[PDB]
RNA sequence: GAUGUCGGCUCAUCACAUCCUGGGGCUGAAGUAGGUCCCAAGGGUAUGGCUGUUCGCCAUUUAAAGUGGUACGCGAGCUGG
RNA sequence: AGCCAGGAUGUUGGCUUAGAAGCAGCCAUCAUUUAAAGAAAGCGUAAUAGCUCACUGGUCGAGUCGGCCUGCGCGGAAGAU
């Protein structure tokens, strides 16, 4: 049911995260297996409404980039400090 | 128009039953006469408290109503008074048959589909006072 | 009325209303309920 | 709103006049005129009238509301009269009308002599009963408003001039 | 109204309070206060939220207290000159960042336990926010 | 290489967080009188006993004897307790 | 959201009191026929009567409700030439 459309990171680190987060987006990391990591942007509202629901953070999930649907589970989210926004996810494949 | 539980015996008896009726305007002497031509058959002492349909100047005419649940629990308990809250100290736990035998008191004049629904009822005053089933 | 920076719905049946860029509690139950920011 | 989007029906014996905002309605109770915001397209396009609000006004759909709540009260008023009571309640209270005044008498030093606009007709069938007559509305709570002004019913035992609509509800004096 | 037993020393340099809180997450019960502003909390406006929260909740779930006022403060008194040493301890207060859950309950619904905040929030010189318990 | 400091007297002026008067809402406002808050600074707003007093106590008044600012207003205006 | 209707059976639930009846407080806080009814929301009654929500519905014909994220504004906001 999580379909997490997603785009790839062109630019890393602080001021391009902040960037993102300005602009409705936040960064991500995929890692897991022994593929490289894989450093994603997702749209902020889209998935901080899916992880309202229990079973985001205990199913698989899919995160579809450049077209390949790749399969994650969730493994660690960095959230606001006092805002119900999201800063960072980990997602590890499986 | 002043009413009080009154008594079925007795009538004008200043503080309880003077006021009672004899004060609205109904025939107290004629409703406790009447009443007490029906009281005369009542056992002795249930107060068995009818609507009153009555008028203002010495005529009336009365309808009538079923006898008591509430007087006819604590006899065979052998006590005469109530718990400050039931369910931590009761009265005695009776029989089912009392309280059927209480519950022969209130059948004749309902309307139900199934009859056995209002043995609840008559419990919603035994947990109440402390009338709980074996 | 009594006149304080918080006024409140203090029944059902008040209403709040702005009437001359005032907050204004309005009760048809209570009087004592009436209020004005201020 | 739905207020405006309902259209004003018209009945027979109402001769309606458009100019522009400036709109009138005669009939048998007599000819009441409005001039409406500019905010209001106001079309004969029937035997009705309709409400809607002119592009480059942002209140716009809230005059129609008003709009259509005014005339809809002048085509009734018009056509049919608005009447409001007003009761008396004091032991030497009392009212009669003379023709265009209302002599009330409410437990004053002076005398209450109320004077009536161009259009209100007072009547009594009770020394303590006022009964306004009038084709406009506001003009009617305005003059029932002034005479209830004089004596405002008072809360204890509901002594004044009161609306016969009018409900009070009634306290009890402090204890001892 | 919570102070420590025993200190190490009798009196603190002023700090500063910089930076986000850690105590971020409800850890312990199922709801939480957390702040959202900045600023020092005193040990008696803890004991105040507090007894605030326990009332509007009467004998029912539990409460945890997250901070600490561990921090002594000092004031000179009235009519004394600058200088001549540092002042004498007065109260105690918790430093506080955004961020930093305050209390915690569980035990009760959530409805009880918006308004029970919101009466404890009164008592507190900080901006705070109602919070939920997170999964993972 | 001086800006005279307490209180009094004389003369005052502003502010309003209003003492009285005026207008009002709630009242646990029957009435009389109050309580509380809102608006209002137009005008008005003690004499004496004791003390250097400000103040305060006391006596007796008044519709009321308001609160504060003005170099704790005012000594090239007085007094000098 | 406007606009028509009902609120009952045990029962004045028990305790207390001069009397407490849903409506002083206190414990039971469940039934009941049923389309429905909290042993009763404050008012109100010396107290009941009464008042009426909760309660469940009909007729009515396009959007409505109330939380979150924020943006710009509102009040909160009294001083002395
Ligand atoms: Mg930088
Ligand atoms: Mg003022
Ligand atoms: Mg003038
Ligand atoms: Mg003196
Ligand atoms: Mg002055
Ligand atoms: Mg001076
Ligand atoms: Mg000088
Ligand atoms: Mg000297
Ligand atoms: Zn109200």
């Amino acid at each position: 049911m999580f379909t997490i459309n997603a785009e790839v990171r062109k630019e890393q680190g602080k001021g391009a995260s902040r960037r993102l987060r300005a602009a409705n987006k936040f960064p991500a990391i995929i890692y897991g297996g022994k593929e490289a990591p894989l450093a994603i942007e997702l749209d902020h509202d889209k998935v901080m409404n899916m992880q309202a629901k229990a079973e985001f953070y205990s199913e698989v999930l899919t995160i579809v980039v450049d077209g390949k649907e790749i399969k994650v589970k969730a493994q660690d989210v960095q959230r606001h400090p006092y805002k119900p926004k999201l800063q960072h996810i980990d997602f590890v494949r499986a | 128009y002043v009413k009080l539980q009154v008594a079925a015996g007795m009538a004008n008896p200043s503080p309880p039953v003077g006021p009672a009726l004899g004060q609205q305007g109904v025939n107290i002497m004629e409703f406790c006469k009447a009443f007490n031509a029906k009281t005369d058959s009542i056992e002795k002492g249930l107060p068995i408290p009818v609507v009153i349909t009555v008028y203002a100047d010495r005529s009336f005419t009365f309808v009538t109503k079923t006898p008591p649940a509430a007087v006819l629990l604590k006899k065979a308990a052998g006590i005469k008074s109530g718990s400050g809250k039931p369910n931590k100290d009761k009265v005695g736990k009776i029989s089912r048959a009392q309280l059927q035998e209480i519950a022969q008191t209130k059948a004749a004049d309902m309307t139900g589909a199934d009859i056995e629904a209002m043995t609840r009822s008559i419990e919603g005053t035994a947990r109440s006072m402390g009338l709980v089933v074996e | 009325m009594k006149v304080r920076a918080s006024v409140k719905k203090l029944c059902r049946n008040c209403k709040i209303v702005k009437r001359d860029g005032v907050i204004r509690v309005i009760c048809s139950a209570e009087p004592k309920h009436k209020q004005r920011q201020g | 709103s739905r207020v405006a989007k309902a259209p004003v029906v018209v009945p027979a014996g109402v001769d309606v006049k458009i100019n522009g905002q400036v709109i009138t309605i005669k009939g048998k109770n007599g000819e009441l005129t409005r001039t409406l915001n500019d905010a209001v397209e106001v079309k004969h396009a029937d035997n009705t009238l309709t409400f809607g609000p002119r592009d480059g006004y942002a209140d716009g759909w809230a005059q129609a509301g008003t709009a259509r709540a005014l005339l809809n009260s002048m085509v009734i008023g018009v056509t049919e009269g608005f009447t409001k009571k007003l009761q008396l309640v004091g032991v030497g209270y009392r009212a009669a009308v003379k023709g265009n005044v209302i002599n009330l008498s409410l437990g004053f030093s002076h005398p209450v002599d109320h004077q009536l606009p161009a259009g209100i007709t007072a009547e009594c069938p009770t020394q303590t009963e006022i009964v306004l007559k009038g084709a406009d509305k506001q003009v009617i709570g305005q003059v029932a408003a002034d005479l209830r002004a004089y004596r405002r019913p008072e809360p204890y035992k509901g002594k004044g001039v009161r609306y016969a609509d009018e409900v009070v509800r009634t306290k009890e004096a402090k204890k001892k | 109204m919570l102070q420590p037993k025993r200190t190490k020393f009798r009196k603190m340099h002023k700090g500063r309070n910089r930076g986000l809180a850690q105590g971020t997450d409800v850890s312990f019960g199922s709801f939480g206060l957390k702040a959202v502003g900045r600023g020092r909390l005193t040990a008696r406006q803890i004991e105040a939220a507090r007894r605030a929260m326990t009332r509007a909740v009467k004998r029912q779930g539990k409460i945890w207290i997250r901070v600490f006022p561990d921090k002594p403060i000092t004031e000179k008194p009235l009519a004394v000159r600058m200088g001549k040493g540092k002042g004498n301890v007065e109260y105690w207060v918790a430093l506080i960042q955004p961020g930093k859950v305050l209390y915690e309950m569980d035990g009760v619904p959530e409805e009880l336990a918006r308004e029970a905040f919101k009466l404890a929030a009164a008592k507190l010189p900080i901006k705070t926010t109602f919070v939920t318990k997170t999964v993972m």
